[PDB]
């Protein structure tokens, strides 16, 4: 039923401005909070900045201070990013996602995000394995420290090959709805591990882990799985 | 001997919607006919007695009746699908506000959940929008559950100020 589809991919010159859209449907859209998260090529996700449906109020991570600005239209249940002065470095992929709090904390349902490409005391969460290799049926953990206290508000992300990011657990050790057994979450306060248990065919993934203590949100670099089977 | 609702009904000064004021009246008769001549009311809706009374803006005077929905009877004063009684309201811009605003007139705008029948909440814990917690402080998704009617003498009649009195049994 939830469905957030956002526009197509726009190319356009450096310096200029483009606005994309992230059209929602299947629930109420005053009830959750609408994010957006900035993806470069091979690299991680940044929290870029949410928006409040219900009343317009917005929050900015202020490494992207005035590179946008976060706008919804009720009557048509969108959510706008308008991005302002492109310069070289804007040109990535720019998912929404929703809040699914109060039930499902975290964000819980992802745009196919945007390709977008020009051409003419922080929380900073440490995944220390870049790639990792194992094989169908063996266990496995990807780690993060964080470098302040985070309580157990944390989220664990799935990017399949060329895929948005799936959520797999959120508040350390919670699935979300329809996640194989095999996925479990485990940490508290600095140190947290999601384990794959049964590791399938399906699983070769990058995991990603995500705090949600305080805005603006940090994720991690990113833990590459690879499997053998011969 | 019949119950005086002048102590009520003409109370110097009346209650924020949140809060409520519960004056209960006993062992007195009360008479409708004698109630509906003594003021031509704007709302005049029937359905030991409970007397409680607040301040609320005019379009939102339909949400005290059995079985609505809105920021008034979700979060702020709710009545019973069964509700064995009388709502009566009137227009009080002139009382109500000052040139400039009245903000003493405050109402609930957010909560965790609903409220149940004649439940009175007057918590003032900052409300948790997103999965991000407050802490106490106050900001993004993080919003004060208490806001304030402006009450100009200038407003439309649907954001102006209504006494309200629901007589229940
Ligand atoms: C309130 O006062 C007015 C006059 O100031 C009077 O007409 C009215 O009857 C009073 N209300 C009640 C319920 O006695």
């Amino acid at each position: 039923e939830v469905q957030l589809q956002q526009s197509g991919p726009e190319l356009v010159k450096p310096g200029a401005s483009v606005k994309i859209s992230c059209k929602t449907s299947g629930y109420t859209f005053t009830e959750y909070t609408m994010y957006w998260v900035k993806q470069s090529h091979g690299k991680s996700l940044e929290w870029f900045g949410g928006i409040n449906p219900n009343n317009g109020d917005t929050s900015y991570n202020q490494k992207f201070k005035g590179k946008a600005t976060l706008t919804v239209d009720k009557s048509s249940t969108t959510a706008y990013m308008d991005l302002r002065s492109l310069t070289s470095e804007d040109s990535a992929v720019y998912y929404c996602a929703r809040d699914g709090y109060p039930y499902y904390f975290a964000m819980d349902y992802w745009g196919q995000g945007t390709s977008v490409t020009v051409s003419s005391s922080d929380i900073v969460m440490t995944q220390s394995q870049k790639f990792m290799s194992t094989s169908v049926g063996d266990r496995v953990s990807v780690t993060c420290k964080a470098s302040q206290n985070v309580d157990t508000n944390v989220a664990w992300y799935q990017q399949k090959p060329g895929q948005s990011p799936k959520g797999l657990i959120y508040s350390a050790s919670h699935r979300y709805s329809g996640v194989p057994d095999r996925f479990t979450g485990s940490g508290s306060g600095t140190d947290f591990t999601l384990t794959i248990s049964n590791v399938q065919s399906e699983d070769l993934a990058d995991y990603f882990c995500q705090q949600y203590n305080t805005y603006p949100w940090t994720f991690g670099g990113g833990t590459k799985l690879e499997i053998k089977a011969a | 001997n019949l119950c005086p609702f002048g102590e009520v009904f003409n109370a110097t000064t009346f209650a924020s919607v949140y809060a409520w004021n519960r004056k209960r009246i006993s062992n007195c008769v009360a008479d409708y006919s004698v109630l509906y001549n003594s003021t031509s009311f704007s709302t005049f809706k029937c359905y030991n007695v409970y007397a409680d009374s607040f301040v609320v803006r005019g379009d939102e005077v339909r949400q005290i009746a059995p079985g609505q929905t809105g920021r008034i009877a979700d979060y702020n004063y709710k009545l019973p699908d069964d509700f064995t009684g009388c709502v009566i309201a009137w227009n009080s811009n002139n009382l109500d506000s000052k040139v400039g605003g009245n903000y003493n007139y405050l109402y609930r705008l957010f909560r965790k959940s609903n409220l149940k029948p004649f439940e009175r909440d007057i918590s003032t814990e900052i409300y948790q929008a997103g999965s991000t917690p407050c802490n106490g402080v106050e900001g993004f998704n993080c919003y004060f559950p208490l806001q304030s009617y402006g009450f100009h003498p200038t407003n439309g009649v649907g954001y102006q100020p209504y006494r309200v009195v629901v007589l229940s049994f």
